[PDB]
RNA sequence: UGGCAUAGUUGC
DNA sequence: TCTGAATTTACGGGCGCAACTATGCCGGAC
DNA sequence: GTCCGGCTTCGCCCGTAAATTCAGA
């Protein structure tokens, strides 16, 4: 009955950048920090896949 | 050329014999054409022709009028070198007070005056007056006058009468001083004071004194008259982009300190108003000021862009100056620079180099070639036939590069692993291959690391490369004996794979008739590579004199096993390869190897054991899975059990039983005993998790599983991460080493729900802070180690000293940790080691204790070995190999010239960076033990007690009342077996002397408080205690009884600041109840925030707990927490509440007790008895009116200051605490460190003495020398009928002992540029650059390595 | 044709 | 009213290594 | 376009010198 919030979505937490590594819960929170940071670098290749 | 540097202050007459030409015009480029001008900043006339050989105006353009001046412009035509380093110069319109001498802290103008700074300052910027020839008025010499002051003085005292201004009236102080009559008026009332202050200060300004009479410099020269000027091209003009000049900072500076020159010399010309001069002499000295040192005087001038200017100052010092930024280091040519791959094909020599970068290097070498074998004439034709890369440049390549080593280097060189010579083995590619053994030397991963590649050039640096730092001559780590190049993570999963076996698999059973039919079934698919097995094994042993005697019999071992030993050399026992095989085995193999055949079967063998790891990890297909981290079914009870825990203790909390912190601290124990169990009730099921059978009854086996094949073998991971995974992973520590006390009560196979990935992330930013921002630390103390211990090199082979250390087992508390074998290894010892049975001689004096001789030793149970020590050397200048011992790089006594201070600086520096580095490899959690809270015998044994002072309460149970209790239970052969600290309160179930046997608990306390037990019975008074700001007392008023809490330093109110709250026992009557035959009564002191819940006058007896201190937090027991109590150590800081000892031995006596500050006396027997100490009453003492002191004895308990430590029990005792002190720390951490190199660096602490009587010698009375000068000036009298100068060794920290150096050079690279040099210059320092720095600096021959010859042979041939 | 500043990034 | 020791306060030095990319680089009278 | 000039505070630690405060005579 005290509930006087609720969070509106689970991935309100994180940023457009942590939120795109599936099972991210599973991944220890440097080697997340590593790979958004490692998103940000990818290269664009010839095709999208 | 030359073999000293000479420093000394710049007289004006000197400054202009630099110069060769005042400059007067502030401009230094006319814009519009880039000739110099006509006699600015940028001139021709004074620093040289623009272009080599060419007057300016064009007049003369050849060499034939090479020395002749042009007389259109008066340009000397010559090169243009020589405008490098022409230097000019600037006759300033006024005296000019040098910014160094006057803020160098001390300030040498202040106090050769004896006049305070901010006074001086005054008077410098034109303030105040100051009085020169006071004569008959009723003004001093040093008085200062204001304005009103002048005033006064000029309309009363319009006489004879010199009251000046600025820095002409500092500079005719200084003139007017007679340095020898006012050295005389200064030691001559120096020796008629009494005080101790005016005493040092006295002493400086005598010191600094003679220090100006001794060197050839004057006091007046502190002022600048004539201002040098750099040459123009070390702060040259270079275009940048467009018309615009790149906007220099020393131009600036310059061309702003001529403007205020012009302007003033002008105004002083037409006879301008005196305020006007002054304030213009007063930006003078300002600009001038920030010339020399931008900032230090204060409001740092900025340029366009508000960037404060670079001044000389900043460029000769700091980080980014000409020391630490050309000299230490340069950039090289011969040198490029590649991300790095595998290649495991390649040998331990050898190392992958692209052909491009191969090409690039190698140019003027095939340039050689291609001249030689006649394709090129020319060398143009050479350099475009490279460029093409023609067919025919690739044969020269990889001709040129058959026998030319390449260093290989990675960016952090924390030790002198991380340069590596291979021969290059040309690449199709763009990355250099590096061979994977290495690698753990290199700390190089393959995740996008670059390393470089530098070519030797010269035929001595090629064979430099080849025979020292080749990766076949670095298998053993230079830190320690253990082997650095045992294989990482693959190679040791492969042999673990290999060498294993499983109660049923294909082939088991059978006899086998050799290795190679184990090979041949195994690859033909008929057997297993891990079934049991009976195999024909020949093995050689060497016990005879060097014959490899073969022996044949029939081993019980598996395919695997069998395969495996094809690969191990002749000499090696078959046992070796018969086990498991993890990674610690693995390196044990190759070390034996080593020991025992060599160097090359040592390689080849490694790179067999590589590439046979790779086969077989290949083949056993051994992956990782999400169902191999099977979670444990123990796990939710463990987990709902400590919850409960912590929801009772709650409940206990909030009931006020206990208090915030020791509730946090029960959380916390109770949190980690449960993550604990988690880990153990994983571990259990996941080892015996396969049961198999195919041929009868069940049979438990070791798991085949992938995680854990792979944490039991050491390949990758330890018990935390599987933890992590599988378990529970527990709590986090955040930034700043506080631990949530929140755990995580999911693993990494479950969720971790947004809740517990907001706790982590508190720990992952913790690990990635201390790899960012507290690396900073462990680097600046590698430094310090390294500049401390630089020139300290092996000289002699043995110095004959017959003195040493005592090296024991450590057993800090626990097990054994570093046996007796570790501790002595590899050593030369002192004294003959006699048998433990009876006087017989067991090894000789001087006998290197090498495996062998350590191995004798633990079969005949010796106990304590006397070594020889580097601190107890009796080397001048130098260590000799016997001190020091074994190399710990080879298997030999230390050459003679190898530098041992580098290699101990980068030991005991490069660990702390690494693992400083490394912590966020477990994420975040807290390396967490259990308080321990009791103390559990394991073996039988007698129990001895030291350091003890009990007392038995009403119980009859034994309670310790003393702090450094040792429980140490001894063996019936009179060995101690085991170490235990009893803590201050602890309850011990047996007694001193009495035998226990295993798994019997023998003491237990709390460790969350600290009691405060008493040692008599009675009554309890709250004596000298008020209520309200002594002691914060709570009503329990629905009881009826009360509480209270001692309230520390900080919550006390400051009226009434010294009031001490204290627990006094007293009999019936109303009397302090003595404690058992003293003379003061017995009352125990209340330290702040202790909870006290006994109330006033309440029965107590003996050994009871009157009141108990929380005992605070300790947070995550790491190495970014541990390092700074390394650097504390080596530092020599004096702890917060040192304990104070005794001076001297004989009877004990308290005399007045003046104030509360009693007053200690040691009355030797026949000594000086009238010896006293000041003791504050308010601390505990030991020793009270009754009994025998040795020097040395702990008066009252605490940490111990190492300088008393060295005062009193001597040099052995100070380098035997810091080592041991260090050695807790680096063991915490799983770092092995030889004590060879903290014994090193302790010598290079202790390297100064102060003199105590000056003898028949020449030193001071009280002055501080090197204790090698003092040594052999002693050794010296002696020789003769004289007697040496008494001394008292110093401890310096590594900071202070490096910049306090004979040498200025090396202070001057190291800290604190500006001061060393101010002291350098005034004292008149001449340096004989004879350490590593200075050879290093000036570009000659280290005195180290190849060097050492050439430098001793000049010595030689001085 | 080389210097400084700011920002970003890689390996420790 | 003076004088020495110990304590407090002010202030100057230190704060890892190596590497790569980009932009911007002076504001005011003739 | 070509020639000429002098408003930011906010970190942590430690060593050392100067100023203060006791603690007396
Ligand atoms: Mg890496
Ligand atoms: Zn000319
Ligand atoms: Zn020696």
């Amino acid at each position: 009955d005290q509930v006087d919030y609720m969070d509106v979505s689970t991935q309100q937490v994180v940023s457009v950048g942590a939120s795109l590594i599936p099972f991210l819960e599973h991944d220890d929170a440097n080697r997340a920090l590593m790979g958004a940071n490692m998103q940000r670098q990818a290269v664009p290749t010839l095709r999208a896949d | 050329e030359f073999d000293a540097i000479k420093i000394a202050l710049a007289s004006p007459d000197m400054i202009r014999s630099w110069s060769f030409g005042e400059v007067k015009k502030p401009e230094t480029i006319n814009y519009r054409t880039f000739k110099p001008e006509r006699d600015g900043l940028f001139c021709a006339r004074i620093f040289g022709p623009v272009k080599d050989y060419e007057c300016l105006c064009g007049k003369y353009k050849r060499l034939k009028h090479r020395g002749v001046i042009c007389e259109k412009c008066g340009v000397e035509v010559t090169q243009t070198k020589v405008r490098r380093e022409r230097m000019g110069h600037i006759e300033l319109a006024s005296p000019t007070a040098h910014i160094w001498f006057l803020k160098s802290l001390p300030s040498r103008i202040g106090l050769l005056l004896d006049m305070p700074l901010r006074d001086i300052e005054r008077v410098l910027y034109f303030e105040s007056y100051v009085v020169i020839e006071g004569g008959m008025t009723n003004l001093e010499r040093q008085q200062i006058l204001t304005e009103e002051q002048y005033l006064d003085a000029l309309e009363e005292f319009g006489d004879e009468f010199d009251a000046k201004m600025g820095a002409e009236a500092i500079q005719a102080l200084l003139k007017s001083m007679d340095l020898e009559q006012e050295c005389e008026q200064l030691r001559e009332e120096l020796n008629e004071t009494n005080s101790e202050t005016k005493r040092k200060k006295l002493t400086k300004r005598i010191k600094l004194l003679e220090a100006f009479v001794q060197s050839g410099n004057k006091p007046e020269w502190m002022i600048l008259t004539v201002l040098p000027v750099l040459p123009p091209d070390l702060r040259p003009l270079v275009p940048l982009d467009g018309g615009r000049f790149a906007t220099s900072d020393l131009n600036d500076l310059y061309r702003r300190v001529i403007n205020r020159n012009n302007r003033l010399k002008r105004l002083l010309d037409l006879a301008a108003p005196d305020i006007i001069v002054r304030n213009e002499k007063r930006m003078l000295q300002e600009a001038v000021d920030a010339l020399l040192d931008n900032g230090r005087r204060g409001r740092a001038i900025t340029g366009s862009n508000k960037r404060p200017l670079k001044s000389l100052a900043d460029m000769i010092k700091g980080k980014q100056g000409r020391f630490r930024q050309n000299l230490l280091g340069k950039r090289v040519d011969y040198s490029g620079r590649s991300v790095i791959t595998v290649g495991p094909y390649l040998r331990l020599h050898q190392c992958g180099l692209p052909k491009k970068m191969a090409l690039e290097l190698f140019k003027p070498f095939i340039y050689g070639k291609l001249e030689l074998r006649g394709l090129a004439t020319t060398i143009k034709a050479a350099k475009k036939m490279v460029e093409r890369e023609e067919a025919v440049v690739w044969d020269i390549l990889d001709e040129v590069i058959r026998e030319h080593p390449v260093l290989l280097n990675r960016a952090p060189t924390l030790h002198r692993l991380g340069i590596q010579a291979f021969e290059p083995v040309l690449i199709e590619g763009k990355a250099i291959q590096l061979h994977p053994l290495v690698c753990a030397a290199y700390n190089a991963d393959f995740d996008g690391d670059q390393m470089a590649v530098h070519v030797p050039l010269t035929l001595e640096a090629q064979l430099e490369a080849r025979a020292l730092m080749m990766s076949t001559n670095n298998i053993l780590s230079p830190a320690n004996g253990e082997p650095i190049i045992v294989p990482s993570q693959d190679v040791v999963l492969g042999l673990y794979y290999m060498t294993r076996d499983c109660v049923n698999a294909k082939g088991e059973g059978m006899v086998l008739t050799g290795p190679k039919e184990a090979e041949r079934l195994y690859r033909s698919g008929l057997a297993s590579l891990h079934a049991r097995v009976k195999v024909r094994i020949t093995e050689y042993e060497k016990d005879a004199n060097g014959e490899l005697v073969a022996k044949t019999s029939l081993k019980d071992t598996t395919v695997g096993r069998a395969i495996l030993w094809m690969i191990v050399p002749k000499g090696l026992p078959y046992s070796i390869v018969n086990q498991a095989l993890g990674k610690k085995a693995i390196s044990k193999m190759l070390n034996t190897c080593y020991r025992i055949l060599g160097l090359k079967p040592t390689v080849i063998f490694a790179d067999q054991i590589m590439y046979t790891g790779f086969a077989y990890a290949a083949r056993s297909g051994a992956s990782v899975g999400i169902d191999d981290m099977v979670i444990p079914e123990k796990k939710h009870e463990i987990i709902s059990e400590a919850e409960a825990e912590v929801a009772e203790i709650q409940e206990q909390f909030q009931s006020g039983l206990v208090t915030a912190g020791e509730r946090y601290n029960k959380v916390i124990d109770i949190w980690a005993a449960a993550n604990d169990r988690v880990s153990k009730a994983m571990m259990d099921n996941l080892q015996t998790e396969t049961v198999i059978n195919r041929d009868g009854q069940e049979e438990k086996q070791v798991s085949f599983n992938s995680i854990y094949m792979m944490a039991d073998s050491g390949a990758r991971g330890s018990a935390a991460q599987i933890r992590q995974l599988a378990g529970m992973r527990g709590l986090m520590a955040k930034p700043d080493g506080s631990i949530i006390e929140t755990p995580i009560t999911a693993n990494f196979r479950e969720g971790l729900n947004v809740l517990q990935y907001f706790i982590s992330t508190h720990g992952a930013r913790k690990g990635l802070a201390d790899t960012a921002l507290k690396t900073a630390n462990s680097g600046y103390l590698t430094r310090r180690l390294v500049d401390v211990a630089q020139d300290l090199v092996v000289t002699e082979d043995d110095c004959g000293t017959h003195e040493g250390i005592m090296m024991t087992p450590v057993i800090e508390g626990g097990d054994v940790k570093e046996p007796l074998r570790d501790r002595v290894l590899g050593r030369v010892t002192a004294e003959d080691v006699l048998k433990p049975g009876t006087a017989d001689i067991l090894v000789p004096r001087n006998t290197l204790l090498h495996e062998q001789w350590c191995d004798l030793l633990e079969e005949n149970s010796v106990d304590a070995v006397k070594v020889r020590s580097v601190v107890s050397c009796d080397t001048d200048f130098g260590v000799c190999a016997h001190c020091y011992g074994r190399d710990l790089a080879r298997g030999h006594i230390i050459n003679k010239g190898e530098a041992i201070g580098v290699i101990a600086a980068q030991s005991i520096g490069e660990p702390g960076t690494q693992l400083t580095m490394r912590t966020f490899h477990i994420g975040g959690a807290a390396s967490r033990a259990a308080a321990e809270s009791s103390i559990q015998v394991k073996n039988k044994g007698s129990i001895k007690l030291s350091n003890v002072k009990s007392v038995v309460n009403s119980s009859g149970k034994l309670v310790i009342t003393s702090r450094n209790t040792e429980l140490k239970l001894i063996d019936e052969f009179g060995r101690t077996k085991e170490s235990y600290k009893v803590p201050y309160g602890a309850v011990l179930a047996k007694g001193d002397g009495e035998q226990v046997a295993g798994g019997e608990t023998v003491a237990n306390w709390d460790p969350h408080t600290m009691p405060v037990i008493t040692e008599v019975s009675g009554f309890v008074r709250f004596t000298d205690m008020i209520d309200g700001q002594t002691i914060t007392r709570q009503t329990d008023e629905l009881t009826g009884l009360s509480s209270l809490v001692v309230l520390d330093s900080a919550e006390r109110t400051a009226g009434g600041k010294d009031l001490r709250p204290a627990l006094k026992i007293v009999d019936a009557q109303g009397n302090d109840v003595l404690i058992p035959g003293t003379d003061m009564p017995a009352q125990y002191f209340l330290p702040g925030k202790a909870i006290v819940q006994l109330e006033d006058g309440v029965q107590i007896s003996s050994g009871d707990t009157l009141a108990r201190i929380p005992q605070e937090s300790g947070g995550t027991k790491d190495i970014t927490g541990g390092l700074p109590r390394v650097a504390d150590l080596f530092e020599a800081r004096r702890p917060k509440e040192p304990a104070i000892l005794a001076e001297i031995s004989g009877i004990v006596s308290f005399g007045k007790e003046t104030k509360g500050k009693r007053r200690l006396v040691i009355t030797p027997v026949d000594g000086s008895d009238p010896y006293e100490e000041m003791i504050p009453k308010w601390r505990q003492l030991n020793v009270f009116e009754g009994e025998r002191v040795e020097r040395g004895d702990v008066i009252s308990d605490g940490p111990e200051a190492p300088h008393d430590i060295l005062r009193l029990r001597g040099v052995h005792a100070v380098t035997r605490y810091i080592v041991n002190e260090v050695q807790d720390v680096y063991r915490l951490q799983g770092v092995k460190i030889n004590d060879k190199h903290i014994e090193v660096i302790v010598r290079q602490m202790l390297r100064k003495a102060t003199i105590v009587n000056a003898g028949s010698s020449d030193f001071l009375e009280g002055e501080q020398v090197e204790y090698s000068r003092v040594k052999i000036a002693n050794r010296e009298l002696e020789a003769n009928g004289k007697v040496g100068a008494t001394y008292s060794r110093d401890l310096l920290g590594i900071t202070k002992a490096s910049l306090a150096t004979e040498s200025f050079i090396s202070a001057a690279s190291f800290q604190e540029t500006t001061r060393v040099l101010t002291e350098a210059a005034v004292a008149g320092k001449r340096d004989e650059l004879r350490g590593l720095k200075e050879n290093v600096i000036v570009g000659r021959l280290i005195p180290a390595g190849t060097g050492y010859a050439y430098h001793q042979d000049r010595m030689r041939r001085r």
